[PDB]
């Protein structure tokens, strides 16, 4: 009577098995979410600086004096 | 037996970037130019006629197989730094006696 | 209204050819049906150059096809765009050269020429104008050697003043194909210098670097390698099909070329050339436009203009532009690389343009260039020769088809000779 | 020909 | 008009005439029996078969092949087979009694009755067809009617066609196994008398096939039927591009001026890539790359010698299927820079490549596999000077006490002849040293 | 119309360089897929400094990629900000000369300077000005310096007279993340120092230093120390890039900084820099931005400028701003730092002033020096050098890849000669 | 672009080797079968298994391993086991004897029979290969094919590929844990012949793997199966960086650079921190600066071999994970300030660090708890000095008496090798203690 459990079992055979359990899913993917959404730089963002985008060209002529 | 080069294309045709990672096969690329008319110097056989130069290596070439390859490979250093001295001569006498079998398993 | 009959011999010249015909229908809008569908009326404006008409719509092409086996004309036929040549211009025999040179010229092609040239008189005795004749073949095989130089031997015997246009697909460097192309090489050449008026010499592996780089494409295919060699050709021929602002037919190109008379050997090269999937980045300008052209990668042949001289240039612009900028962009480019370029012959680029680009097309550009770096093809040709007559390998086929060694020493010191004339004029000086 | 060099011939 | 006629002489050549019939059918199309299967093809003629088939006015399908054996065994198993309607009953023609392994026999005393008859009814195939591109002769150098009678039907074909090519597809003996024991004497015969009458002579060697077949088809226990399902496949892929589109089409008469460099030297090799199973096909990729250095290594060719400790005059490939010729010829830059490849000095360029679309066509019970794209390579190389230096000692050994020469002597020829055969065959191997330098 | 031409080279380069692009593309209104989605003109007005105009709104990028090995290209072409790059000017090896200098310069690296020197020429010719090469190197490692310093000796010698700037990620103090970093470094300043004309040496200790202090940031990552890197690039260029008070291009710069040709090694600097919750303490004004400036911490270099002698320095301030109040503010920390100024040059800093800050910032402020504690870092090269040169260690790796002794015995004493020129300069009185 | 070709010799390779590609099958989301998992969702239409797996047409994904072994089963056992259809048949090669712990068996006469099968396979995958970084060779110096076989197919690697890098992983005999009696003859005559013929030589060993599965993971069975999943985490994160993004990236040719200070010193350490069991993990932080110091603590190394006793002269740090380099740099800077660890004076620059974002795997019924950050540690000290001298006492102990040489004569070796190969240890030990001081 050949013993049951460790009778004829290889050791391969016992130990590099095919991989199978129920936590591949936390070996490729966080099961916590990202906590932002980030959008790109805007309008309201570029064009909060005062006077921006003007140069010392443009107060010629503008009728308007240099606080700046 | 030549390949002759082809002067813009070397970034291809060489054997590294062809997918041959093993040591490639020298030709004579730049082919070089004659003046007119050549010698016949062979019968309708093939064969070399009497007086013309001839090789002496093998005529079936050089290929030495496993079982005539020497028991013993240098190493392929090719620097000779940091080394002793009878360490250098050790290299340099080994790559000598080596490449004799070499010599002596083609011809 | 200058008409030129175009000839296909051998299996490289059938194909090369039957692509040609496809895609210069494609440009006048002939289906293959051989009627006629074209958007305007430009297209068909000067269809005479190339087309003969029959009774009704019918477009018969002004072609000749010559290959000693049915084979691959029976698969040109067999294929898209087969059905409008006339069956009377298939001329065929039963046996085939086997890649000898011997047979196509002395054995098989002996009793065919006889049919090809009446099939030739016939198809140019129907022209109005004749302005010449162009042949496509290659250097490496039987009856595309052989066959081709004797049609071409003899055509000019008949007509001495026309021009002959050939397009000569050289052997590789690199690869085979064919293991007797030293001995075709050199028996075909030797008739080339003689009696040819202008060779564009066309390399199957410049035309894979082509293809396979400037392209990407992954799987070339031979539609599209005699694709890129129509393409050439088209571009050189279209100042007779279309208008343009200063045209330049095949004797003006003869003419301002070719300096010497044995000096008739070209690379061509065809520059837009846009990978797929970089047009996006592509800027579409004359410069880029020009720099494609003068650049060495982009050539159809092996060797180097940069290893050579360049003697003389030829671009043709195909579509709309500016004088502005291609004259300044040809000025440039010759006082940048003054070092190519041979000072006894000041600004030695003649410029073409025409008005119509391809379909599909924005603007198109073909170049020649007669550089004396294509002496390193011949070069490569006449020492495999030398190696080969050396031993006298396979040489007792051409020996048993009834043919001496003389003819080989002959048309080896003719190239030699050539070789010779291209190094001196490549290392005088001026002055 | 699978019966020449069947694996298991000989016990089959 | 692409015809042509294939000889089968002997057991060998009616056997591996019956596969490769069995293969031309299958790849055309045509019926066992006689026909196209009726709905088959019913607008399209696809007269494409017209190499290897005449059409008649019953509408059959009729080989164009002459089946001769002097013993009645194997061409009786032919006419009593599955394809006992599509062989006309004239075109195998065979003898009462066979030679028995003596090329004396079988040239000259009982083949002088059988070669009038397939003179004859090869004169009827050839003036049936128009454009006969050249012979495609199957037989064995073992002996018998493959060396005497085969050798008659050369020097007859000499006399009344000439330049018409003769391509020998011939069984070479093997370094270590034989059947028979003369067949030194017989090889030596025959190759005496056909070095002037042939074009090319492909050496299809049984024992390298025993080994390709173990080796990469995982077969224990090969046999002939599988090695002539190899033969059929290797003269399919030789005469494709007659019959199917190709972009590189080679015909019989580029062979010779191709792979024969001097009169004496036609002797190459065929080996065929890939000859792999199925179960290991789907592991790996076959691409044009991986075929052409399967041919290069020297355990795959048909015959049993190493190619590296010779020198390559010139090879012929004919790629076959789904193959583009950038990858033929970055394989072949890639090859011609592998340094256990060696060429002979006075061939610089030495490879002539045909590119043909058809897919090998796969039998029905088969053991090759499924293949996208395959590859003939037929490489002419100073190799086989092992092979002839052996035979040759071989009959050296025999005929150094005049063993088995009685025979011979007794059916009509003179012990002069075999002093001329051994001289020619000394000849024969000055000449393969003397090209190597 | 000033061109400049970037190169990227190395594993750094391609990281640093990559960041620099899509910090430029923001500026100038360039959206991941190349269009121009841009708020005024200004933005447009000079966007040939960095791009080449393609079809509709699209600009390429004037970068090329170099490498001896994919990897990190492959990543920050997979990456956003990858795909405005032409596919064409991604010149990619096989091996990877892998830290070693030897094989970056005179082994399988020298077979791709022929490619290389192709796309740079293109992108060269395809100018009308071209100011200068770029480059973005990373002293320490195989294809960095080795291939990048070829690059530049081969481009120097085909341009002489345009600028050769250099951005050299130097080794620092502290860990290595090389073990032959000293010979890689020591063989690149070599060719550095007879080369290019300007080079910014950046320190990653510097950085990490900059971003765990001023910044705070617990986890920086490798992307903020390439957005520091790309801030300082742009800075040198928002005077050509943009319209100005007082201009400054990069050759104005040059001849503001080195007095000697052999002393163009600056450290340079970033100083609008906050923490995270620290807004709320720093106004930013031009006084405090120019403290910040000349403060230690916020240099990017392991050289501590109090430990030497500024002997120039040149400030590129953004923004809007009074030039009175500039002018003062460094007059003001020259009269109070008159030792750690050279007495021998009075007004050792040069000011440029453009309109245009980056975005977000209402104004900003670019450091560069010029000062003679660089003998420190070249001093720490070569105690490192000579220990590891004492005992041939490490060595064989470059002997047998094909170089000698002498080639390192000479770029110590380069190193030595250097170490010796800013010393005499950093002591030399008036009178 | 990036390939390592994987050569498992021995039966302590070859179940290595099985470990280490169900690691990289594991790692890159291959079934055991070789397919995808019925979708090309994961990863996308990615290819970074390129660097192992080669994919044919069909979505079959090929390893690019050698698995060599002279004696049957173990091999064969992968043949009938989990990953059969995984490894193509012609990968996995098998003799008919066994080289019986000789290393003459291994080099002359039965690891000859196999060779030029080997570097065939090897060629056909090089070949297969767009661009080699270079091989992976694992074996033990315990005896016969894993010492004969290997050095062997090493100095004809050497011969046939040039400068090409190989990288080695051997089993190191352990300094009192042993499974034979010729392995000190055995280590001597691969370290002699394999040290001109190398690059650079990862050691470990059995001993130092016990007491690191008994200490940390508390496994009082420590099988092989588990050591050799430790050396294949080992493997796996020194390849990591050709296939996984990382902010600095190491690839296979700059171990030899940055860890070789001299031609015969490439004969490294190796260590992987942090190896824990689950419930320790819950108990220890496992911050940067923990495992950092505890790579350099000596009784966490994997080569049993003090390094206190000896000086540093390379190291090469990998991190994996989401770990700093600010914080990376402090750890590594807090090391040179402590003065436990000594570095030679010649090496300032003694550290080589790569960094990679792809966290730790961990295999399903494993014995490694999940880490988010790990540092494979590569030294290069000379207190491997150490080992040689008393594996060189071994082998002078039993070599006075002549004890076990007449296996080795009558299998193919003379006297001279036995006395050159202890002269070169010699030298190799005069050499380590002349770099030491
Ligand atoms: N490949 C292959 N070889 C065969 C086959 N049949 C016979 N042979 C070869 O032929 C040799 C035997 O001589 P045969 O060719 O049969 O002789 P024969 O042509 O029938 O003439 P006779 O000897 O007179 O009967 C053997 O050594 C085999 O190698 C076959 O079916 N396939
Ligand atoms: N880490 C590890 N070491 C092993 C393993 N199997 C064997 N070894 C080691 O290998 C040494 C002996 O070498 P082997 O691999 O068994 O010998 P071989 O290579 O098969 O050659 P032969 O003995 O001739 O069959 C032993 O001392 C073990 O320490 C294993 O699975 N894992
Ligand atoms: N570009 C191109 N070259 C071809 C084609 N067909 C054959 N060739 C070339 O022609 C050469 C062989 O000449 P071949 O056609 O056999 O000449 P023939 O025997 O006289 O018909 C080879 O070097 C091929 O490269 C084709 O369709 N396109
Ligand atoms: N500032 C910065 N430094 C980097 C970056 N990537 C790598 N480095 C530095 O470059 C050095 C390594 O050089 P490496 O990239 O391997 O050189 P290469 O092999 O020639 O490409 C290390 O000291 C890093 O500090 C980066 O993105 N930014
Ligand atoms: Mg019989
Ligand atoms: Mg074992």
């Amino acid at each position: 009577k050949r013993v049951p459990h460790a009778g004829m079992k290889t050791t391969m055979t016992s130990s590099y098995k095919t991989p199978s359990d129920p936590k591949m899913t936390e070996l490729f993917s966080c099961p916590v979410d990202t906590p932002w959404v980030i959008p790109e730089a805007g309008p309201i963002q570029t064009f909060s600086v005062p006077n921006m985008y003007t140069t010392e060209y443009k107060t010629y002529a503008s009728g308007k004096p240099i606080t700046v | 037996s030549s390949h002759f080069s082809a002067n813009q294309y070397k970034q291809a045709f060489d054997s590294r970037r062809l997918q041959n990672s093993q040591i490639p096969q020298t030709y004579k690329e730049r082919p070089s130019s004659y003046e007119g008319f050549t010698q016949i110097i062979a019968n309708d056989r093939g064969h070399l006629k009497q007086g013309v130069p001839r090789s002496k290596d093998s005529p079936w070439g050089g290929f030495v197989g496993t079982w005539e390859m020497p028991k013993k490979i240098p190493g392929n250093v090719t620097t000779y730094m940091s080394r002793g001295d009878p360490a250098i001569d050790n290299i340099q006498k080994t790559r000598a006696e080596h490449n004799e079998y070499m010599r002596q398993a083609v011809s | 209204m200058r008409e030129i009959v175009h000839m296909q011999a051998g299996q490289c010249g059938n194909q090369i050819g039957a692509k040609f015909w496809e895609v210069i229908s494609d440009e006048h809008g002939i289906d293959p049906t051989g009627t006629y569908h074209g958007d305007s009326d430009l297209q068909l404006e000067r269809i005479n150059v190339y087309y003969n008409e029959a009774t009704g719509g019918k477009y018969v092409p002004r072609a000749v096809l010559v290959d000693l086996e049915p084979g691959t004309m029976d698969s040109v036929r067999s294929g898209p765009f087969g059905q409008i040549f006339r069956p009377d211009n298939f001329v065929f025999g039963q046996s085939g050269a086997g890649n000898n040179w011997a047979k196509g010229h002395y054995t098989e092609g002996a009793e065919l020429v006889d049919s090809v040239l009446d099939v030739v008189r016939k198809e140019a005795e129907s022209c109005d104008c004749l302005q010449g004749f162009q042949l496509t073949h290659s250097l490496g095989g039987g009856t595309g050697s052989g066959m081709g130089t004797l049609l071409i031997s003899k055509i000019r015997e008949e007509y001495p003043d026309r021009i002959m246009n050939t397009f000569s697909v050289v052997p590789s460097p690199k690869v085979s194909d064919t293991v007797v192309e030293p001995y075709n090489a050199t028996l075909s050449v030797h008739q080339l210098v003689e009696n040819t008026d202008e060779t564009y010499c066309i390399d199957n592996e410049a035309l894979y670097d082509i293809c396979f780089r400037t392209l990407k494409l992954t799987t070339p295919t031979y539609g599209d390698l005699n694709h890129l060699v129509s393409a050439t050709m088209s571009g050189v021929t279209t100042c007779l099909r279309f208008p343009g602002q200063l045209n330049a037919d095949l004797r003006k190109l003869a003419v301002n070329m070719v300096p010497f008379p044995r000096l008739h050997f070209f690379m061509p090269g065809f520059a837009p050339l846009t990978s797929r999937g970089s047009q996006q980045y592509r800027a579409l300008t004359v410069p880029e436009l020009t720099q494609q052209m003068f650049d060495a990668k982009n050539m159809m042949a092996a060797c180097d203009p940069r290893h050579g001289r360049y003697l003389t240039v030829a671009a043709i612009f195909r579509g709309r532009m500016s004088m502005k900028e291609v004259d300044e962009q040809m000025l440039n480019v010759q006082n940048k690389n003054s070092s190519y370029f041979v000072e006894w012959i000041p600004n030695n680029v003649k410029t073409a343009v025409c008005d119509i680009p391809p379909r599909g097309l924005k603007m198109s550009a073909t170049f020649i260039g007669n550089s004396t770096a294509i002496q390193e093809l011949f070069k490569r040709i006449s020492e495999q020769f030398t190696a080969m007559f050396r031993r006298k390998a396979f040489l007792h086929w051409y020996t048993g088809e009834g043919m001496d060694e003389m003819e080989f020493t002959e048309a080896e010191s003719n190239m030699n000779d050539l070789v010779s004339e291209y190094q001196q004029y490549q290392d005088a000086t001026a002055e | 020909e699978w019966d020449l060099y069947d694996p298991e011939a000989k016990k089959k | 008009m692409r015809e042509c006629i294939s000889i089968h002489v002997g057991q060998a050549g009616v056997q591996i005439g019956n596969a490769c019939w069995e293969l031309y059918c299958l790849e055309h199309g045509i019926q066992p029996d006689g026909q196209m299967p009726s709905d088959k093809t019913i607008g399209g003629g696809d007269d494409s078969f017209n190499t290897f088939f005449s059409e008649t006015g019953a509408g059959k399908h009729v080989p164009r092949a002459v089946f001769v054996d002097l013993e009645p065994t194997v061409v009786d198993e032919v006419r009593t087979g599955t394809y006992r309607q599509l062989f006309h009953p004239e075109q195998l023609i065979t003898g009462k009694e066979d030679a028995a392994n003596n090329y004396a026999r079988g040239h000259y005393t009982i083949g002088k009755e059988i070669v009038d008859l397939v003179l004859d009814r090869i004169r009827k195939l050839a003036d049936q067809c128009t454009g006969l591109q050249g012979f495609l002769i199957f037989h064995s150098f073992g002996g018998g009617t493959g060396s005497g009678f085969a050798s008659l039907l050369m020097e007859r074909l000499s006399v009344d066609y000439g330049k018409k090519s003769k391509l020998e597809f011939a069984i070479y003996p093997a370094p270590q196994i034989s059947t028979a024991v003369v067949e030194p004497y017989n090889t030596i015969l025959t190759t005496h008398t056909t070095l002037e009458h042939s074009d090319c002579a492909f050496m299809v060697d049984n024992e390298a096939i025993y080994d390709i077949c173990r080796r990469n088809l995982d077969i224990e226990r090969p046999t002939y039927t599988n090695l002539n399902r190899l033969i059929a496949q290797i003269v399919s892929s030789i005469t494709a591009s007659l019959r199917f589109d190709g972009a590189l089409n080679v015909d019989l008469t580029e062979f010779q001026t191709n792979l024969v460099p001097y009169p004496r030297i036609h002797f190459p090799l065929a080996t065929y890539a890939p000859v792999i199973s199925a179960e290991k096909a789907y592991h790996e990729q076959l691409s044009v790359a991986e075929i052409t250095n399967a041919c290069f290594e020297p355990a795959n060719q048909m015959v049993k010698c190493d190619p590296r400790h010779g020198k390559y005059m010139a090879c012929c490939m004919l790629y076959r299927g789904d193959v583009v010729p950038k990858d033929v010829n970055a394989a072949i830059a890639t090859i011609k820079t592998k340094r256990t490849i060696q060429f002979v000095d006075w061939c610089p360029t030495g490879f002539k490549v045909g590119i043909n679309y058809q897919p090998p066509t796969v039998v029905p019970g088969g053991d090759l596999a499924k293949v996208q794209r395959a590859v003939c390579m037929l490489s002419n190389t100073t190799a086989i000077a092992e092979a002839w230096a052996r035979l040759d000692h071989k009959f050296d050994l025999m005929y150094a006490k005049r063993a088995f020469v009685h025979w011979y002597v007794g059916e009509g020829m003179e012990e002069g002849e075999f002093s001329e055969a051994r001289e020619d065959l000394a000849a024969l191997e000055k000449d393969y040293e003397e090209v190597g330098v």
